[PDB]
């Protein structure tokens, strides 16, 4: 938590994810009515440090 | 102390802000309609008598980049992208009005059609969708609803999108995310943004985000040597201070 | 005057804009 | 009290002792979720000023209080933690680490310059008492 | 006042110091693309002469001025950038990173030097005071 | 007459 | 459900992230120490004469 | 009489 | 209470509780 | 009185 080891673990996290909702979507493939899944990813409040 | 600490200090404390906007930028690599935050150091000189020796930094985020990023073809008739230099309206957490680039547009039970949870702004207020209904969005914004079960000679306009075009000088990131128009932008512009008829978009693609990773690396690179090359220098002054001590004895 | 010698007047203060008007 | 320049020194030595301790407890608690009330750790900072009261210029220093950073707290997302706030934010430490790092090594030296400021001082008020002989 | 050696001394570890600040400057901002006013930030350096007084080409150092180098300043391409000229190039500082880690190195120990030059004359003086016990 | 000794006052803020 | 076995739920990323935190968290407070045992050193001299 | 310490002073330079 | 000056009262006992209560 | 001089008292501790 120096505030970029943080962040990177956040991104390492939501690629991580991403990763497990990719092998959930092809390890059914052989299903019957099966809806693949997409993941959407939305960054977290920015913070101010000096207005402009 | 010599002061000199406290200068290559402020430059290694703002190559760590540097390195935290970096790798927020690197988070949101798969964001979609994500605009990478620009990172610059600035110079002031402190003010005063006497030889003017020192020169502290501090850093500076001067707006976005406003590139359009990676167009994703999904197969869905709600995701749109949009023109370069074009912007989707939707309504602010505070009720207000904001911009945005994601077209992830969703529609909920209620029928009303939301970007991320906001609402989406149509030509006249949020845009509501007959319930439960197949949609398709035009070249210029206009939606065509079909209401399942009637025949595809149903189809009719119900609410055009309010397409907006705006350059990065004139807007600004607020602390939510959404994009909104800076106070000399919004003085000359109004207070809300026509809508111009010029701007297309186009349905089944959905944008990424533009953070260019090659930049990313470099920038890295350059914040870690910098870091490093600052603290030599905290150890120089610390070790002559310490040494220079000596002459207060005897 | 020069550094490090004794002046009748105090130094101006000190300050450093982060962005000038 | 402590004679003039032995005042003065000692005042400076209490103080920097202080502010290289703030310096040390906001190290140490950099990566801090939480106190005993629930509320994080926000980074301590000493308030320097002379002490010169008897219609004097100089006098010396003392610490007037110690100040909490009103710097804007770091938030991270986690919606598990039972501190998190209704959009799932927590808020951690503002702690400058290599700010806190040089206040550190720069208060061991002002430090060590008044430490060699009283002994000095202390030098010459032994060889002031063998004033002729 | 400052005597001789006492003079000539402080005159150069406040040079010394001076060449370090402003090496330290230029390192901190070797990557600043505007300074306050838009303008580059230009690389800064100092002058060295001789104290001298008036006739005595034999005293320490002064920092006659702080100079700005007028060497060109670096050129990038950046057409979107708000500074960039009619061309898309913005300026960006002309400083050497190694030779602002030498200039560093060399302003320290030519400082750490004058500290003993300094402690030595004010021991010899010191056992001169005593002279015929 | 006086403030917090570091960091805190060595750092460009913008104007009050 | 049966026939499957659930394993574990370590994530390596967090893991590691908190172990390189630690170990560059460690280095300061050893410098910190250090710091403060060199000075009461002199503090302690000057308790002479 | 002098000039510029230590860096622009010890590299080579154009006759001028 | 000023620091560093001589008081009739004895200091109080100084706590460090880890949880509120 | 006293107890325990050095790591064991100035580390923080169960309340009892």
């Amino acid at each position: 938590m120096i505030s970029s080891l943080w962040i990177a673990k956040t991104g390492l996290d939501a690629q991580q994810t991403n990763m497990d909702v990719i092998a959930n979507n092809l390890a059914n493939v052989s299903t019957n009515g099966f809806k693949r899944q997409r993941a959407v990813f939305e960054d977290l409040l920015y913070q101010t440090i000096r207005q402009p | 102390m010599d002061h000199a600490i406290y200068t290559a200090m402020g430059a290694a404390s703002q190559t760590l802000n540097q390195q935290a906007v970096t790798a927020s930028n690197l988070a949101n690599a798969s964001t979609p309609g994500f605009r990478a935050q620009l990172n610059a150091l600035r110079a002031v000189p402190v003010d005063g008598l006497s030889l003017a020796t020192r020169t502290l930094v501090t850093a500076s985020t001067p707006g976005a980049d406003m590139t359009p990023g990676q167009l994703d073809y999904t197969s869905r008739p709600l995701d749109v992208a949009l023109q370069q230099d074009g912007w989707l309206v939707v309504q602010a957490a505070d009720g207000a009005e904001g911009y945005t680039r994601n077209g992830n547009i969703q529609v909920g039970p209620t029928g009303q059609l939301t970007i991320q949870g906001h609402p989406v702004i149509g030509e006249g207020g949020p845009i509501t969708v007959p319930e439960g209904s197949e949609i398709t969005i035009a070249a210029d914004g206009t939606i065509s609803a079909l209401n399942p079960g009637d025949p595809p000679n149903t189809v009719a306009p119900v609410g055009r999108l309010k397409l907006v075009k705006a350059e990065g000088n004139e807007v600004q990131r607020s602390d939510d995310g959404l994009f909104r128009l800076t106070a000399e932008a919004q003085a000359e512009r109004g207070a809300v943004l026509a809508a111009d008829p010029s701007i297309r978009i186009m349905s089944g693609v959905l944008e990424g985000s533009n953070v260019k990773p090659v930049e990313a690396m470099t920038d890295m690179i350059a914040n870690a040597r910098r870091f490093e090359m600052q603290m030599k220098v905290i150890t120089s002054v610390d070790e002559n201070e310490g040494r220079a001590n000596q002459l207060l004895s005897m | 005057g020069v550094p490090g010698a004794l002046s009748n007047q105090p130094a101006p203060p000190n300050e450093a804009p982060i962005a000038t008007p | 009290a402590l004679l003039n320049i032995f005042d003065i020194a000692g005042s400076a030595l209490a103080a920097q002792s202080k502010r290289l301790n703030v310096a040390a407890s906001n190290l140490a608690n950099a990566d801090s979720v939480t106190g005993p009330d629930g509320q994080p750790y926000r980074a301590k900072q000493v308030v320097f000023q002379v002490d010169a009261a008897p219609g004097q210029a100089t006098g010396g220093v003392k610490v007037a209080s110690v100040i909490e950073s009103q710097a804007p707290e770091k938030l991270v997302y986690e919606p598990g933690n039972p501190l998190a706030d209704a959009n799932g934010y927590v808020k951690m430490p503002n702690v400058d680490v290599v700010g806190e790092m040089v206040n550190t090594m720069s208060a061991s030296r002002s430090y060590q310059a008044n430490i060699e400021v009283l002994n000095t001082v202390k030098s010459m008020m032994l060889k002031t008492l063998t004033l002729g002989q």
